[PDB]
DNA sequence: CGCTCTGCTCCTTCTCCCATCCTCTCGATGGCTATGAGATCAACTAG
DNA sequence: CTAGTTGATCTCATATCAGGAGAAGGAGCAGAGCG
């Protein structure tokens, strides 16, 4: 379960860059390596790489 | 009537006006089609492919083999630029076929599932683009095809596109691919043709890359230990006779005999940075962003992009005579002056590539600022009015050069009036660039075409063009021979972040690496030991 | 730095070379002698050795 | 919390105590129900306290 | 007469916790991959 | 109704030290039935 933006606010900085919450940043990692590891396994990848 | 060995009667009408390439290449047709396996006509372009195709199922038809009583529903997936050609060739050598278009261009004015419905319920010849099997992948696929013909069949060269998955999600025995080039950039390409003909033969395509792509490659470097070349070697004539009976792939060597082909002749030419691009790109290679990209941190592929635009030209990368894309800032843009100028005086006719299509206006621009009469075409012209502007070119000579970019159009898009070619900038896949020499060079070429091929030499495009050539290798070692001379570096020809421009004191990189220029088991025991020894 | 008057604080430390004697009440040795050992220029953090007294019993 | 945390107090009086991680995931690792009985669980909703 | 089933002790992880509230300053934080061609399709812009 | 043009949209390529306290597990092992 990826929470709401509630939970993870991002806060806009005295300019226009937009911050995001660590939790954000760990959601993308983990969308990362899932895609990735969605990728591995659909396409050529030894067992060792998917493991 | 020619009659083949179970009986398969291809009318004599018919068969007597194929070649004999063509002949056998129905036989082959119709030995998959026995065997209920799928196959690859790999014979590159200009032979005629279209041609067997509708000789084979003509041929299953009339002869009434049989499930079906003859040849049932079959479905044609082809680029949109042929389709109408498909069905033109259809009318002309086997008018009892109802050939049928699925598009929006169509004849059917209803609703497209009916079109289907009513085409599987009469066995017509249903030919769609690779959109339509996409798009429709659930609908199209329930009225029992029974043949799969993809034309062109290497846009399934990515074995992770959705088209690969719907074109796949097929179920009859009878898959035929009509490709120029099986494998266009790597062995991902050919695995996924093969899952698409013939689901089981090579592997999964872990296997297949653990046991082919990645010993291969690690041989087709000339610093690989002996080892490495033996097993790349004892590999890659497992996987030729592995393909061997699926494959048929037919060169202009055997068959230039029966057909004329004017001389080629091709130079690559390396063109010096001008002092001013030179400090850019230097600065670049120094700048704090290709140092992230060496950590990691950031992709590398824009780094890849803004070395490729600042070899095009600074005002790329950086954003009177000093206009924008002035053509005096990078030296490929000299050399295209002095070429253009003397090819002029010389009356002959011009076809100019680039990938870029940015570059590609920055050059019409230039040539605004000569004299020369041109025209252009690329991906922002509307399709429809495609054909009337190569027309306009092949007919006259009163235009001098015509711009493309690589990859627009058709598949070889009928420019024959054009003599010199020249490749502006190399890009990544040899297939793109060996199409646009293709191209002005085809069947029907009047006069020699020459190619030249601009390089930077010492930058990020003399890389390309080496990987291009690897690339190239790769295929042919493949596909024709495994037994080659290893040219390349692995470090040398990964590393593609540096600059070391020529001061002819040293010849250039390229130059010095092309510096030289029933069984009765004891046969089956001699052959095993044999390939085991290497 | 940056406009801002910083003061460094000079830190307490075990001074080391020297040998020390301690005893842990709540540990298997009875007596440790420790000894935070560093070169005299420094080039390494620094290595201490114990030489202790397995507790009685 | 060895042992204010191990009678039947309910799970959201035992996270405000301690161990508010732990106690909450075996709750919900066990299903446990919280009537609501105590000052802590009726504050934690805005509710009046009994 | 050798196996099982305890269940005691010693060690070893292992994991949890460490008063309340309030004021101020100071430093660090900033995330960017492209490009083009083909095909679809739906809206005009004419017929 | 009929083409044709022109946008948007999407797919597919090419890149390689001055804690402490308690709870749980595990292991060594003494010993008692008892097969």
């Amino acid at each position: 379960p990826v929470p709401p933006l509630s939970v993870r606010p991002a806060v806009v900085m005295q300019g226009s860059a937009r911050n995001q919450d660590d939790l954000t940043h760990k959601l993308a990692d983990i969308v990362k390596i899932n895609n990735q590891l969605r990728r591995n396994e659909q396409n050529g990848a030894a067992a060792h790489v998917i493991a | 009537d020619a009659e083949f060995d179970e009986g398969f009667k291809v009318p004599g009408f018919l068969f007597k006006k194929l070649f004999k390439y063509q002949q056998t290449g129905v036989r082959w047709l119709w030995e998959l089609h026995c065997q209920q396996a799928g196959g690859i006509l790999g014979d590159e372009m200009g032979l005629g492919r279209t041609i067997q195709i509708i000789a084979f199922l003509a041929g299953l038809s009339y002869s009434k083999i049989r499930r079906f009583e003859g040849l049932g529903p079959t479905v044609i997936v082809c680029p949109t630029t042929v389709m109408h050609q498909w069905v033109k060739e259809f009318h002309t050598w086997w008018p009892p076929f109802r050939v049928a278009i699925l598009h929006e261009t169509g004849s059917y004015t209803h609703k497209k599932e009916k079109l289907i419905r009513d085409v599987a319920h009469c066995h017509g010849i249903l030919i769609t683009s690779y959109s339509y099997i996409r798009l429709m992948q659930d609908d199209i696929s329930r009225y029992d095809w029974h043949y799969v013909i993809l034309d062109e069949g290497h846009k399934i060269r990515n074995p992770n596109a959705a088209v690969t998955l719907a074109c796949k999600q097929f179920r009859t025995p009878h898959r035929i691919i009509l490709s120029g080039s099986p494998m266009q950039n790597n062995l991902r390409e050919l695995w996924s043709l093969f899952d698409f003909i013939f689901p089981g033969k090579l592997g999964t395509l872990p296997v297949f890359m653990e046991q082919f792509s990645v010993p291969i490659t690690m041989g087709g470097y000339s610093n690989a230990s002996p080892v490495q070349v033996k097993t790349a070697y004892k590999c890659a004539c497992v996987l030729r006779d592995t393909i061997n009976p699926y494959l048929l792939r037919r060169m202009k060597s055997d068959v230039k005999m029966s057909l004329s082909l004017p001389d080629k002749n091709e130079q690559v030419l390396f063109c010096r940075l001008t002092d001013e691009q030179h400090k850019v790109y230097q600065n670049f290679v120094d700048s704090k962003e290709v140092y992230r990209i060496l950590n990691g941190e950031m992709q590398i592929f824009s780094g890849l992009i803004a070395l490729r635009k600042i070899c095009n030209h600074p005002d790329l990368f950086s954003g009177e005579e000093d206009q924008f894309g002035y053509w005096k800032r990078s030296g490929k843009m000299i050399v295209v002056e002095s070429l253009l100028k003397i090819w002029h005086k010389q009356g002959q006719r011009v076809l100019l590539f680039s990938q870029s299509r940015q570059m590609l206006d920055i050059l019409e621009v230039f040539l605004r600022a000569q004299k020369y009469t041109y025209l252009k075409m690329d991906g922002t012209t509307t399709i429809a009015s495609r054909q009337p502007l190569i027309t306009r070119y092949n007919e006259d000579t009163s235009i001098f050069v015509f711009l493309l970019t690589t990859r627009v159009g058709g598949l070889g898009v009928n420019l024959t009036g054009a003599n010199r070619v020249v490749i502006y900038d190399p890009d990544w896949n040899p297939s793109t660039d060996t199409q646009a020499r293709e191209r002005a060079w085809r069947i029907g070429q009047k006069k020699q075409v020459t190619v030249y091929r601009l390089l930077t030499a010492g930058t990020i495009e003399e890389k390309i063009y080496h990987r291009q050539i690897f690339k190239q290798f790769l295929t042919n070692r493949v596909l024709k021979d495994p037994k080659q001379r290893r040219f390349f570096k692995s470090n040398d020809l990964y590393e593609l972040f540096t600059l070391t421009s020529p001061d002819a004191s040293q010849s250039t990189e390229t130059s010095a690496i092309f510096a030289g220029t029933p069984l009765a088991s004891s046969s089956l025991l001699a052959k095993m030991r044999a390939r085991n020894h290497l | 730095i940056n406009g801002s008057e910083k003061v460094l604080i000079a830190q307490e430390k075990m001074a080391t070379n020297t040998v020390y004697v301690f005893a842990k009440k709540d540990s298997k040795y009875a007596y440790t002698g420790e000894c935070r050992s560093c070169l005299e220029n420094s080039s390494r953090p620094t290595s201490t050795i114990w030489v202790s007294m397995l507790a009685r019993g | 919390r060895h042992g204010v945390n191990r009678q039947d107090t309910g799970p959201l009086m035992k996270c405000s105590f301690e161990e508010t991680v732990d106690v909450l995931m075996e709750a919900a690792a066990h299903g446990e129900s919280d009537p609501m009985k105590g000052v802590s669980e009726n504050i934690m909703l805005g509710q009046l306290a009994p």
